[PDB]
């Protein structure tokens, strides 16, 4: 395929700050003829439509703000934003229109920082109500924390255990900035029943050592 | 000015058929090639089909024999007609218009139309009410199992209690849909107050609550 990669995926930012998104081609866009690049940047923001930004690399779409400046030839391009508004906050794709099939980098998006923050971590054994029904999940919730990147592992009996976890990641919190995740091990009651200690263990680089939670059947 | 408007999306089961419509207005769309893009739930946008001013087609691999693109000049239409629907066919489809006269450069795209493609059956959620175990602050929860399609709605209190709330994206397993929300309050709080998870499902037609129970040995 004529394929785009797009470094990073995410990008922690400051308001006001200049940014620089990056898009690599696995074969050149630049077209001989007419020395132009066959390369655009699109803007999608939450529950909307790509809207085209950039194209031919560095030409700005009418009514797309100054700040936004593409470049780059070749293999190699780059979207820079002077000045980073809130409403930047969002994904950006690039594509390629050199060749059919026309493709599409997988975006990178831009997110606030804020400041390291701690995970609360909480463990729900199974509901009484779940377990008539001969079913058993575990809830771990790990709220609040800050930077993104976190790591669950559930371990039983002081064993770990992988198939029939279900994680869920929350998106950047709009008022604290922070991120939340919910993980669930769904287990049959039968297998529940045969162990004593579930712990959700979270790692995070707020701490040198996991933070775990646990109950005993 | 230039308006572009999706339709005819919606749930079917694997192999099934659809057509898409894409209404255009505010300018010449003779002028124009069209295209569709669709969106996964991977958020990855994948280009589907483009139709030139002239009727020339062109096909994505995947749907190349499965989906037909086409146009009506003289009502302003595009549509995309997909037969034997694969689960990977799971995405929003925007219809695009051409930026110029002369290529098919996503210059102008619709909101989208959603297309699920599943075989899983209308399943309400078991709705399992999430109570602390063994302070100042105390986190309760409301796990959502198992439904089918999205979306479900959840409320703690009916509205009341908003913040110290996070409900989490739901996630697929096994073609059904898990949702789980935690609401976080004073330890004065609750269970002094009682707290009570709501959860509507308006394709199952259920809507049920949850008390949140505090644990504790009224045990036998």
């Amino acid at each position: 395929d004529i394929v785009m990669s797009q470094s990073p995926s995410s990008l922690a930012v400051s308001v006001g700050e200049k940014v620089t998104m990056s898009c690599k081609s696995s074969q050149s866009l630049l077209y001989r003829g007419n020395q132009m690049n066959y390369l655009a940047w699109y803007q999608q923001k939450p529950g909307q439509s790509p809207k085209l930004l950039i194209y031919w690399a560095s030409t700005r779409e009418s009514g797309v703000p100054d700040r936004f400046t593409g470049s780059g030839s070749g293999t190699e391009f780059t979207l820079t934003i002077s000045s980073v508004k809130a409403e930047d906050l969002t994904v950006y794709y690039c594509q390629q229109y050199y060749t059919y099939p026309r493709t599409f980098g997988g975006g990178t998006k831009l997110e606030i920082k804020r400041a390291d923050a701690a995970p609360t971590v909480s463990i729900f054994p199974p509901s009484s109500e779940q377990l008539t029904s001969g079913g058993a999940s575990v809830v771990c919730f790990l709220n609040n924390f800050y930077p993104k990147d976190i790591n669950v592992k559930w371990k039983i009996d002081g064993s770990e255990r992988q198939n029939g976890v279900l994680n869920s990641w929350t998106d950047q919190d709009s008022k604290d900035s922070t991120y939340s995740m919910s993980s669930t091990l769904t287990l049959t009651k039968d297998e529940y029943e045969r162990h004593n200690s579930y712990t959700c263990e979270a790692t995070h680089k707020t701490s040198t050592s996991p933070i775990v939670k646990s109950f005993n059947r | 000015e230039v308006q572009l408007q999706e339709s005819g999306g919606g749930l079917v089961k694997p192999g099934g058929s659809l057509k898409l419509s894409c209404a255009a207005s505010g300018f010449t769309f003779s002028t124009y090639a069209m295209s569709w893009v669709r969106q996964t739930p991977e958020k990855r946008l994948e280009w589907v089909a483009s139709i030139s001013t002239g009727d020339n087609t062109y096909y994505t691999d995947s749907v190349r024999g499965r989906f037909t693109i086409s146009r009506d000049n003289a009502r302003n239409i595009l549509y995309l007609q997909m037969s034997s629907l694969r689960s990977e066919d799971t995405a929003m489809y925007f219809c695009t218009r051409g930026r110029g006269d002369r290529g098919d450069l996503f210059g102008y795209w619709g909101q989208g139309t959603l297309v699920t493609v599943s075989s899983a059956k209308t399943t309400a959620p078991s709705v399992y009410p999430l109570a602390p175990v063994c302070g100042s602050s105390v986190t309760l929860g409301c796990l959502v199992k198992g439904y089918f399609p999205e979306p479900v709605t959840l409320t703690w209190n009916s509205g009341s209690l908003s913040s110290g709330v996070h409900t989490f994206p739901a996630v697929l397993q096994s073609d059904l849909y898990t949702l789980s929300s935690s609401v976080t309050v004073t330890s004065s709080t609750w269970p002094s107050q009682s707290i009570t998870c709501n959860v509507a499902h308006p394709a199952s037609s259920t809507k049920v609550d949850k008390k949140i129970e505090p644990r504790g040995p009224t045990i036998k």
